[PDB]
């Protein structure tokens, strides 16, 4: 997270850090939906052209964190994966569209002050929410700084922006099941998701029911933080669908 | 730069 | 879950984070 803070203490407790096994290293951040159930986006898992390929034993979910890189004890809990499911129709070779994955922890996670699930939006919370303008939430011990690493988790909050300018922004080719988030140059602020950031969640409260809910997923960027670029995360709710059929049929 | 986690987590 | 999105440290115990109000001040 570029020009972000630190976090609060239990300020994000579905946020679940994706954890290489060998070498011990961060590989991504994912979030907390169910007792079994963690988010994440699917280039984390795979991306060929980095000959990113990850297995289930590969991997270690860390959940309950607040320091990137201490051992939490008596606070983080660490689970193991059952099964990876990566969207079908996610596509690596051209725009990361459909950026995302589900993945299985072999036992249910105890919830305590520091772990519990975020929601899923319906579709009148996404339509309500969803606007440019509005506001949401973005975590992760990603890298302070396009070209170092922060102690504690960080956090920044980050506009949605209209989608002809996050389309004017790019070369890349933007669908439906995107979204962009971040200041202009001309609104002074700053602030961005960056590597090591993606899988993790952008979460909005609900000022109807109060609830935080889970809009998007940290999926791509060109840099961080430059000037006139906007931070792209996957819409959860167009994806729920395939989200509820994998939880139905595996869960 | 990560601290070692309990040895039961990667068996 | 029917508790889903309320933190325990926070909204189940009506306390407010640093900048959440950031937030609601952008939902017109
Ligand atoms: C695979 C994906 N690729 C990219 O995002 C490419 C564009 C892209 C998009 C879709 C398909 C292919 C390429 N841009 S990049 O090469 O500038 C990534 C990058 C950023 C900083 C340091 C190093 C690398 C990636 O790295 N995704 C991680 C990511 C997430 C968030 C941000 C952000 N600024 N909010 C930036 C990067
Ligand atoms: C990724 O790895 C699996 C095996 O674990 C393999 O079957 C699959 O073809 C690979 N997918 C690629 C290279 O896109
Ligand atoms: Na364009
Ligand atoms: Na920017």
């Amino acid at each position: 997270i570029v020009e972000g803070s630190d976090a609060e203490i239990g300020m994000s407790p579905w946020q679940v850090m994706l954890f290489r096994k060998s070498p011990q290293e961060l590989l991504c951040g994912a979030s907390l939906i169910s007792d079994r159930w963690v988010l994440t986006a699917a280039h984390c898992l795979l991306y060929p052209p980095w000959d990113k390929n990850f297995t289930e034993n590969d991997l270690l979910v860390r959940i309950g964190k607040h320091s990137r890189t201490r051992y939490e004890r008596n606070i983080e809990k660490i689970s193991m994966l059952e099964k990876i499911y990566i969207h079908p129709r996610y596509n690596w070779r051209e725009n990361l569209d459909r950026d995302i994955a589900l993945m299985k922890l072999k036992k249910p996670v105890a919830f305590s002050d520091y772990i519990h699930p975020v929601c899923l939006p319906d579709r009148e919370t996404a339509a309500s929410l969803l606007q440019a303008g509005y506001k949401g939430r973005v975590t992760g011990w990603g890298n302070l700084k396009e070209t170092g690493q922060p102690s504690v988790l960080q956090v920044v909050n980050l506009p949605i922006v209209e989608r002809p300018v996050c389309k004017d922004s790019t070369r890349i080719r933007i669908t439906d099941n995107m979204f962009c988030a971040g200041y202009k140059p001309d609104e002074g602020k700053r602030g961005d998701a960056c590597e090591g950031d993606s899988g993790g969640p952008f979460v909005m409260k609900s000022p109807f029911n109060n609830r935080w809910y889970q809009m998007g997923i940290v999926s791509w960027g060109e840099g961080c933080d430059r000037d006139g670029k906007y931070g792209f995360y996957t819409h959860v709710f167009r994806l729920k669908k395939w989200i509820q059929k994998v939880i139905d049929q595996f869960g | 730069d990560f601290e070692e986690i309990p040895e039961e987590y990667l068996q | 879950e029917a508790d889903c999105g309320l933190r325990p440290l926070f909204e189940k115990k009506s306390l407010e984070d640093k900048t959440e109000r950031e937030l609601l001040e952008s939902y017109i």
